[PDB]
């Protein structure tokens, strides 16, 4: 079902009363995406807040400020980053999946063709049109060429594509949002080099997104035997192992972001001064570290603007028409998180 | 009392409603009677056409429903409304005594306008049930056919006495006689046809490209057939942006040009009543590029303006604000009020809008006054706000991407039409904003062959076409905003500007100012950053000394529109000295951007654009001064090393 047409009823407030009341929604909801893959929490935790998203703000003048939160994962091979970008792309209602050179050109965007039904030239959309209101989830991202690479950069710039070309100027709509995977540019990560050059892509390009992170495959032989033992058990039967948890299916899922979607929080004053207080600190932070060659990017207004968006949309699932310190707190723990495999 | 069949409407009802709303309604200036004067100045010039905002209706009690009725049966209603007009006119000027002389009032005819028909969904959100009824649209115009002659009266012969007759079309049905209608001669099927004596009306189609909005999910931008008749041929232009209301219609379509069978799925189009190609969101139209086009207006009788109207009260409020000591400061800060500090981009941006004056030499030769800005700097500032910004403020123009275009596409090309099935020329991005902005994004990822056709429309404002067919020069008179990112992560500030921007050095030359965007951390301006945005969710709404937009766009346009500064002889010495220093001045290779003459070029059009601001019309020693001021703001020289290129970050200011 589709989110627009949400409505509340008895049937579906009955099932919406009891989620919450059950209590612990935001780790209940995070666990329950792709429940046969063994840990992985913060980046789940992460990829539940893609889903749910932030504010739009119409600031007047016809300026505009996207409420799109867009995700990047880079990691080892052998991750599970395919697991993921496909179980999300089965989640979400309107999602679509692309891997690197098979979509390419036309296939992304649109392209003049003639209806047969009717004798008018129409357009038909490409990936990026046709997962529009939705998640377009992009494997192998490091691989493609420089034109998918611009026409992505500017859909996440300001949810549009331009196209000048033969027989075709206009402008179109692409309010979407982001997953991409990445690999490292020798295989494996390498510790004895800079950040930025162990990735293929712009600087830039990762500065566009609001979390990107660091998936890393350090061996040690604890962890290894409860993934060995998750990864298993998985293969003798068709069900994850604990029992102390169960996880919701997706239609309830859908359910209850459809039901927070409707919502709109505001930012308070105590908000504003505690953001404006962590933005200064973790600003003047990142410099020195930047200045060391050891990091990815230096911090930017839109490292703020992600901050605030992440405070949105757990405002926004915990269903309260305020913003509290505690999301606050929560967004600045995940932009932390985003990084310790670059710090053992 | 006697209804149409079909309709609900009373003629009777329909005409005593309407003139008594013509003859009692005012505005609530707002106590006098609104229509009345309107119709007296209308008479006074020998105006035919009434233009009638279709919401005043809605305030008068009694036409409540007229409203209604004009919405869903506009072909009686405006005819009723026609006839009615013209009978409340001879009845205003018989019953006071003006003049004998009506029978040319009597004679002429009447016309009424609607145009502001209630919110629409856009095109494709109608039904089969909305056939036939009122609505209105907005696009952006891109084909025009040439006039079709459409024929009214038949002229017949009769092929044995010369007996000539005349037959009038009745809803596109010719009736062809039978038989001569003389007693001497009664030939059957005598009668032929002559073309060339027969009467014609003009009919033109229009292509628009719709922008509703709200969009749907998915859904692609398409495009929609327009039908203008009589005296509105001519009045679009490929490349205006346009609001237009009109009739939804039908029709089917034949099969092939042998038979005569229909196809049962109908074709849809609009029938326009009234074009608006005015707002108050954006500037008017550059007046020195559509000269003929105003004289061909009044020829044709079209009461489309294309500039808006001013008031007197507006130009004493325009005098008294451009009387005041800080308009530069205030005009600045009121462009795009949601960007935060950027002084000299912003004053850089206001300049661009202004423009230069152009001269236009007798026996050949033109200048022009485009202003074209280049935007390097460090990638996560607020670059790409300023270009949407201005491209939805300017007239005319295309938001562009390097990567995304090609040579073609930004020149011209051919295609087919679907309906005629011929081949047609269509225009490119450049001709599209010809008057106004074209905005580029990531000028740095753009090939070297795409690349190659701005040299000709940065340094003529022209393009010339060589292929199969066409071969002519276009104007090109727009002007260029373009943006671009350093090479790697960040402008490295131990490097030359040449080894930070990945293009050729004798390009980055050509434009007029170029803008080094540095992103430099202090506590003090990220607190401030901070708080500027964090109140900006305070509210659900917008609430953010700054002049409202409709005021600023119409302070700007009187100024382009009445102001044409001249340079004199104390401005000449501070611009041959300036020149002078700029070239000696840094006087081993490679960098920094070598002075050339485009550099006097360009202190000459910014000191005319300063001059133009504020309502002078004479250049001074201050604009000279003003205009060297910013453009070495721009690249910050102040910062630079005249030996090694490099920049230091503590004599930088935010
Ligand atoms: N944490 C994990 N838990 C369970 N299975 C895993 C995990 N990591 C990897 N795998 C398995 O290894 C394979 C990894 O392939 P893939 O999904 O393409 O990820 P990647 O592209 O990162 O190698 C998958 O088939 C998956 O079943
Ligand atoms: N001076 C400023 N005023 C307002 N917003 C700013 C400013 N600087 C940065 N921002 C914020 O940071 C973001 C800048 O990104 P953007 O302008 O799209 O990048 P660029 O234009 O450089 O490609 C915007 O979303 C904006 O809200
Ligand atoms: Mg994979
Ligand atoms: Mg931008
Ligand atoms: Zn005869």
């Amino acid at each position: 079902k589709k989110f627009a047409s949400f409505s509340l009823t008895s049937d579906v407030e009955e099932r919406v009363m009891e989620l919450i009341t059950s209590g612990d929604v935001y780790n209940r909801l995070a666990k329950s995406i792709a429940p046969e893959i063994y840990g992985n929490l913060d980046v789940k935790k992460a990829l539940l807040l893609l889903l749910v998203g932030g504010v739009d703000k119409r600031v007047g003048d016809g300026m505009k400020i996207r409420g799109d939160i867009n995700v990047c994962l880079m990691g080892d091979p052998g991750v599970a980053k395919s697991q993921l970008l496909k179980a999300i792309c089965k989640i979400s209602p309107r999602g679509v999946y692309t891997t690197g050179k098979g979509s390419s050109g036309v296939g992304l965007t649109a392209a003049v063709m003639k209806d047969p039904v009717t004798d008018e030239m129409i357009l038909e959309g490409g990936a990026l049109v046709l997962a529009d209101n939705g998640i377009c989830c992009i494997d192998e991202f490091d691989k493609m060429d420089e034109s998918d690479r611009t026409a992505i950069h500017e859909v996440m710039e300001q949810q549009t594509i331009s196209i000048s070309k033969a027989g075709i100027n206009t402008t179109l709509n692409a309010r979407t949002s982001i997953l991409a995977a990445a690999n490292p540019l020798y295989g494996r990560y390498n510790p004895r080099l800079s950040p930025l050059d162990n990735i293929n892509l712009p600087a830039a390009l990762l500065s566009r997104f609001d979390i990107l992170f660091l998936m890393l495959d350090i061996p040690s032989r604890d962890d290894d035997e409860k993934l060995a033992e998750h990864v298993t058990y998985v293969h003798m039967h068709n069900k994850q192992p604990d029992l102390d948890f169960t996880p919701v299916e997706p239609s309830k899922m859908r359910e209850y972001i459809a039901y927070a979607k409707t919502k709109r929080p505001v930012m308070s004053e105590a908000v504003n001064d505690y953001v404006v207080q962590a933005y200064i600190r973790l600003r003047q932070d990142s410099k020195r570290e930047m200045d060391s060659k050891f990091s990815f990017g230096q911090a930017t207004p839109r490292t703020l603007l992600g901050i605030i968006r992440l405070s949105q949309a757990l405002a926004k699932l915990r269903l309260a028409d305020m913003v509290d310190i505690d999301d606050v707190e929560e967004a600045l723990r995940l932009v932390r998180v985003s990084k310790e495999s670059l710090y053992q | 009392l006697r209804i149409i069949w079909g309709t609900n409407v009373s003629i009777q009802e329909c005409t005593t409603n309407f003139r008594n709303f013509l003859m009692s309604f005012k505005y609530k200036t707002d106590e006098e009677l609104y229509y009345i004067k309107q119709l007296n100045e209308m008479r006074e010039l020998g105006t035919s056409n009434l233009n009638l905002d279709a919401r005043n209706l809605l305030a008068y009690k009694q036409t409540e429903d007229l409203y209604h009725q004009l919405l869903n049966y506009p072909q009686e209603v405006i005819s009723i409304m026609d006839q009615t007009i013209k009978d409340c006119m001879v009845s205003l000027i018989v019953d006071n005594n003006l003049d004998y002389d009506l029978d040319e009032i009597e004679t002429k005819f009447y016309k009424v306008r609607p145009y502001n028909v209630g919110s629409c969904k856009g095109m494709r959100e109608l039904n089969p049930n909305d056939i036939d009824k009122l609505i209105n649209l907005k696009g952006l115009v891109l084909r025009s056919t040439p006039v079709i002659p459409d024929m009214k009266v038949a002229f017949f012969k009769c092929n044995v006495c010369d007996h000539t007759m005349a037959v009038e079309i009745d809803r596109g049905v010719i009736q062809e006689p039978a038989r001569c209608e003389r007693i001497d001669c009664n030939e059957p099927n005598s009668m032929s046809l002559i073309h060339n004596r027969c009467s014609f009306a003009d009919k033109q189609v229009i292509k628009l490209q719709e922008t509703p909005d709200f969009v749907p999910d998915g859904q692609t931008p398409h495009s929609i057939s327009l039908c203008v008749y009589d005296e509105l041929v001519d009045s679009c232009r490929a490349g205006d942006r346009i609001e237009v209301t009109g009739t939804f219609r039908s029709i089917p379509i034949r099969a092939n040009s042998r038979q005569r069978v229909l196809k049962s799925l109908y074709k849809t189009y609009v029938d326009v009543v009234h074009v608006k190609k005015v707002s108050d969101k954006r500037l008017d139209v550059d007046t020195s590029t559509i000269e003929q086009e105003l004289m061909q207006n009044k020829v044709d009788h079209n009461e489309v303006e294309e500039v808006r109207q001013i008031t007197d009260q507006d130009l004493a409020k325009i005098r008294e604000v451009a009387a005041r000591e800080d308009l530069y400061s205030l005009l600045a800060r009121s462009i795009a009020p949601s960007i935060y500090e950027l002084e000299d981009v912003k004053k850089g941006i206001l300049l661009q809008l202004f423009g230069g004056t152009n001269k236009t030499f007798t026996k050949g030769g033109r200048y022009r006054g485009d202003i074209n800005i280049l935007l390097c700097g460090d990638p996560s500032t607020s670059k790409s706000q300023i270009l949407q910004y201005v491209h939805k403020i300017t007239p005319r123009g295309v938001y562009t991407s390097g990567k995304g275009s090609s040579a073609v596409g930004l020149t011209a090309y051919i295609t087919r039409d679907v309906d005629t099935k011929q081949l047609v020329l269509e225009s490119g991005a450049l001709v599209l904003s010809d008057g106004g902005v074209c905005c580029i994004d990531e000028f740095d990822k753009m090939s070297d062959s795409t690349r190659s056709v701005l040299h000709e429309v940065m340094e003529q404002q022209t393009i010339s076409i060589a292929k199969a067919g066409i071969i002519t020069t276009l104007n090109a008179r727009s002007s260029i905003l373009a943006s671009a990112n350093p090479i790697g992560s960040r402008y490295n500030p131990n490097l030359p500007v040449t080894e930070n921007i990945d293009l050729p050095p004798p390009l980055l030359s050509r434009f007029d100012l170029v803008y080094l965007v540095l992103d430099k951390v202090d506590e003090k301006n990220d607190r401030e950053l901070a708080k500027h945005l964090t109140n900006l969710y305070l509210e659900d709404k917008p609430e953010h000394d700054v002049l409202p937009v409709e005021f600023l766009t119409m302070y700007i346009s009187y100024a382009k529109e009445h102001i044409h500064p001249i340079i004199t002889e104390a401005a000449k010495t501070e611009l041959v000295r300036a020149y002078v220093g700029m070239r000696k001045m840094g006087d081993s290779d490679e960098k920094r951007i070598t002075a050339t003459t485009r550099q006097l070029e360009s202190m000459i059009r910014l000191a005319e654009a300063h001059a133009k601001m504020k309502l002078k019309n004479v250049v001074e020693l201050e604009d000279v001064q003003e205009a060297v001021r910013l453009i070495r703001s721009a690249i910050k020289d102040y910062a630079t090393d005249p030996k090694t290129g490099k920049i230091d970050m503590n004599l930088v200011q935010t």
